[PDB]
DNA sequence: TTTGAAAAGCAAGCATAAAAGATCTAAACATAAAATCTGTA
DNA sequence: TACAGATTTTATGTTTAGATCTTTTATGCTTGCTTTTCAAA
């Protein structure tokens, strides 16, 4: 059986999009396929500046990595808030030759795996570049005569809160001994996660005042300085420009995700823009009207959708206080450039290039141009007093705009990327008429689900539950005669109806379904077995909310 | 409970208070009936075969129309997670079996394979599983270079295979129906390692079930932006007969 | 109260580091040179739990008893009444 | 405004779970000389 | 047939992942005793 086995394989027999029909299954099938081909042009013209952008950042990081590292004692670097996925590369300048030798926890059990991976790696680089060797400190002394070049090593230590600080300690003293060599200089690149003053109260005092000798500190967190990622977010304005706006709860939604994540947040942006632009073209059928060619294809259904929107409800009740015509003024009426991202494109080359302000966040910036509140973004700095009057903007609440929408409303950003996946599992417990719907008839509707009345039963007891009296508060809950006529309707089954003949059925039958949920509950992680030859008291390990 | 608060800190505070001795009962299972694994066995497979079947058919057919959309998020790169409330297997296996396969294989014109791991099963095993993974993909061999000093040949394989397919067309070769991503031997760091490298590869389609309310510790930063998850709740009740196989039951 | 520089807790780590060194203290229940070198490949591929807590919380022994130091520090040192209790 | 009394807290004792690690083995990873296969000349 | 070369067999060394068992220490229940705030007079 493929059920019971650890894993296979399936080759099915087989006998073309994913968007489907919107307008109530009513939109034809070639406003489908535009929907499809104008989803892939903005997918692509965000994710090719995505990616010029990420080759910018592994740039830049190398440049300043390089210029630390080659303008008796050790070259230290300590990269703050590194993830440990910068490739270094070093020079290439005759009569020396220059060797990276990259070191993690897990290659790093002891100091001797430590030294033997690294001259491992030393001998390997420099026989590869132009007899064996014990692999050990000693072919760094005797490397001059086996190659007749200077030595200059760099190592890496990718991961160092990771990794056990008395074998990098013990492992940095046991490489100051190549100090005295004369061929050789050593430099070390730490990538810290933390601060600089955990890894400082985890070496020794003498490891310190070594390492203090010739150091230097180089934070590149994800967005230090906000600067890489206001790049991203500007091309998705630029993506979305004339095209879709940006709701303010979007905006505050993107702020919010980004507070969570420290080392990860550019990843992070990039997916909830990704799909939020997915759940657009996916939900709005409006989206063909994005691309100006498709406007001949109005229909009664898409002047009934668009007649339902609260700017043009305010419109028309001030009209009406002071279909053709409605499709003429539906065609012209969306052709204007909305100047929101093109005034917040200035204003933050304004800022970055004249008042010479770069610690500031594009994406709080758009936030208060968009609540009207660029004024009160902008004096914090104290600086931008003379420009007041000269970057001030307020809004324009054009009319059916919300057709055209990045908003956050339905919690669909909230269930599908970052959901309350605990208090999901117990709402679905606890209210399983939420669940399942409410159309064996009798049964169904007089007895719940068995993991439902086990976890109501499971929220109002104690933190010890003892399994005989919660089998019994289990067993007061539910129908004898209706169960009773629930198991006998199956005549084709004979021990069944057997064993409903036994006066001891009721009590069988609500074993066997306290035990199948007690068991479903455990592996859940919901209860705890006591002891393990016991089986007779419960611990609850969760509770709802919290 | 003797209580004012259930949900919240609150509840969590106000229930674990200290029980006195005298307050607590001594039963235990020899005055609860005895059955046997015969008649357990027949009222399980009849409850779960005529209790709340209708209701549940129903949802079922609910959650089928959310195969495109699933499709729509296979196709972006992200690994699709499903939790909830009763067993998954039927759902992954009807999703990925009976609709996706031959919706990808149509898309990029046999069908595209799919390989089913069981982490319900507690002999699980990654080097295996690496092993079909070979056999399916064909990658490339390390070279002694890449080899280093008694690393991972499994984990070094996989980064040879995310450099390299960095470059292909992004077309779907593989379906990986990972059941039980929280199972006993899959939700192992080296097995979650190999995993979450497996998922950056946007050639290999990723959908995986969670069981415990306690999963997302499974996975940091470098995890989580590696697996790329959406997550579905699916809950549906469903009686998870295949699983409760796998541990001793009448005990 | 009845002037001697009181040294922050930042700088006595450097000799508490030093009084380690001068095997003054011992980590507590520690084996520390294995008899053989198979004893010692073993416990050269285990973390020990010392190893991975702040320096702070380690438990440690004396090599050397209070009794001893009022026995060995002479009378005119000026810390000699605080080796009684 | 009191009452008092039942819940909450303290503490000695003791069985028991569990942390730490000593000792060891399987398995992945790695090398190598002699024998044996293998495709040609 | 002979033979150079490639692969297999036999044989052992290196390193990591994990199991088992012991010893010492935390911890959870028992039981008796003291303090304390909350639902009625």
């Amino acid at each position: 059986a493929d059920a019971q086995r650890s894993h296979y394989t399936v080759y099915p027999s087989l006998p073309h999009i994913p968007f489907v029909k919107l307008l109530s299954g009513k939109e034809s099938e070639v406003n489908v396929e535009k929907r499809w081909e104008l989803y892939h042009q903005l997918h692509s013209h965000f994710h090719d500046q995505v990616d010029h952008i990420i080759d910018n950042i592994e740039a830049d990081l190398k440049a300043e990595i390089s210029d630390l590292l080659y303008s008796r004692c050790f070259n230290t670097i300590f990269l703050l808030g590194s993830d440990s996925t910068t490739k270094i590369e070093l020079k290439d300048e005759s009569s020396r030759y220059n060797v990276l030798i990259e070191l993690t926890p897990k290659e790093s059990p002891n100091v001797r795996m430590m030294l033997r991976r690294s001259m491992y790696k030393l001998y390997s680089a420099a026989d590869a570049e132009e007899n064996d060797v014990s692999y050990d400190l000693s072919l760094v002394e005797n490397f001059k005569r086996l190659f007749g070049k200077d030595l200059a090593m760099v190592f890496n230590f990718k991961d160092v809160d990771s990794i056990n600080f008395n074998t990098l300690d013990n492992f940095i003293i046991l490489l100051k001994s190549a100090f005295k060599y004369d061929h050789v200089k050593i430099s070390l690149i730490f990538n810290i996660n933390t601060n600089l003053s955990n890894i400082e109260k985890n070496l020794r005092q003498s490891t310190i005042r070594l390492l203090k000798r010739n150091y230097h500190k180089l934070d590149v967190s994800s967005n230090k300085g906000f600067k890489y990622g206001n790049q991203i977010f500007q091309s998705f304005l630029d993506t979305v420009d004339g095209k879709l706006n940006l709701s303010d709860r979007f905006v505050e939604f993107i702020l919010s995700k980004m507070a969570n994540n420290t080392n990860h947040n550019l990843q992070l942006l990039t997916k909830m823009l990704d799909y939020s632009l997915m759940s657009y073209f996916f939900q709005n059928a409006f989206s063909v009207f994005i691309d100006p060619v498709n406007v001949d294809f109005l229909n009664d259904d898409y002047l009934k959708i668009l007649s339902r929107c609260p700017t043009f409800m305010f419109f028309v009740e001030g009209l009406i206080k002071q279909n053709r015509g409605l499709e003429e003024f539906f065609v012209e009426f969306l052709v204007r450039e909305n100047p929101i991202n093109g005034h917040a494109k200035f204003v933050a080359r304004f800022l970055e290039e004249e008042l010479n302000i770069t610690n500031f966040n594009l994406i709080e910036l758009y936030h208060n141009l968009l609540i009207g509140k660029l004024d009160s973004y902008l004096d914090r700095w104290s600086a931008c007093k003379e420009y007041k009057d000269r970057l001030h903007f307020e809004p324009i609440d054009t009319i059916f705009q919300e057709l055209f929408t990045l908003d956050n409303r339905s919690g669909l950003l909230t269930q599908s990327i970052f959901p309350s996946y605990k208090s999901n599992i117990e709402d679905n417990l606890l209210s399983w008429e939420q669940v399942l719907p409410s159309l064996s008839g009798d049964l169904d509707k007089i007895m719940a689900p068995v993991l439902g009345q086990l976890f109501k039963l499971y929220r109002e007891a104690n933190m010890t539950i003892n399994i005989y009296d919660f089998y019994i508060a289990f067993r007061e809950t539910l129908p004898k005669e209706e169960i009773l006529n629930f198991i006998r309707k199956d005549p084709s089954n004979t021990k069944l109806l057997e064993l409903a003949e036994t006066p001891d059925a009721f009590d069988k039958v609500a074993l066997i379904l306290f035990m199948q949920a007690i068991f479903a509950f455990e592996n859940m992680g919901l209860i705890k077995f006591q002891s393990t030859k016991s089986y007779d008291l419960v611990e609850k390990c969760v509770w709802r909310g919290i | 409970s003797a209580s004012s608060f259930l949900d919240t800190f609150e509840g969590y505070f106000d229930q674990r208070k200290i029980v006195r001795t005298n307050a607590k009962s001594r039963h235990t299972m020899s005055m609860a009936p005895d059955v046997t694994r015969e008649e357990f066995s027949l009222v399980s497979n009849f409850f779960n075969e005529n209790f709340q079947k209708r209701p549940r058919q129903k949802l079922f057919e609910i959650q089928k129309k959310m195969f495109p959309q699933y499709w729509f998020e296979l196709t972006q790169g992200f690994s699709l997670l499903f939790y909830g409330v009763g067993s998954k297997r039927n759902f992954l296996e009807e999703f990925a079996i009976d609709y996706l396969s031959p919706k990808i294989a149509y898309s990029q014109l046999n069908s595209i394979p799919c390989l089913i791991l069981n982490g319900y099963n507690p002999s699980c095993n990654y080097r295996d599983v690496f092993k079909e993974i070979t056999d399916l993909l064909v990658p490339a061999e390390l070279t002694r270079s890449e080899t280093k000093y008694w690393g991972n040949h499994v984990i070094l394989q996989i980064q040879k295979m995310i450099d390299f397919y960095k470059n292909q067309p992004l077309d779907i070769k593989l379906i990986l129906v990972v059941h039980n991503l929280d199972g006993p031997s899959i939700r192992k760091n080296t097995f979650q390692t190999m995993l979450s490298f497996l998922s950056v590869i946007r050639q290999i389609a990723i959908v995986a079930s969670t069981d415990h309310i306690y999963a997302p510790l499974l996975w940091d930063n470098m995890k989580a932006q590696n697996y790329n998850f959406v997550f579905h709740d699916i809950s549906n009740f469903e009686p998870s007969t295949v699983e409760s196989t796998f541990q001793d039951v009448m005990k | 109260s009845r002037t001697i520089k009181l040294w922050l807790k930042k700088d006595v780590k450097n000799v508490w580091e030093n009084l380690v060194q001068l095997d003054f203290f011992t980590e507590k229940s520690a084996v520390g040179l294995r008899d053989n070198a198979t004893a010692a490949f073993y416990a050269s591929n285990y973390q020990f739990q010392g190893t991975m807590i702040p320096f702070d919380l380690r438990s440690y022994q004396m090599q050397i008893i209070l009794q001893e130091l009022r026995r060995i520090i002479p009378k005119s040192n000026m810390y000699y009444s605080w080796t009684q209790l």
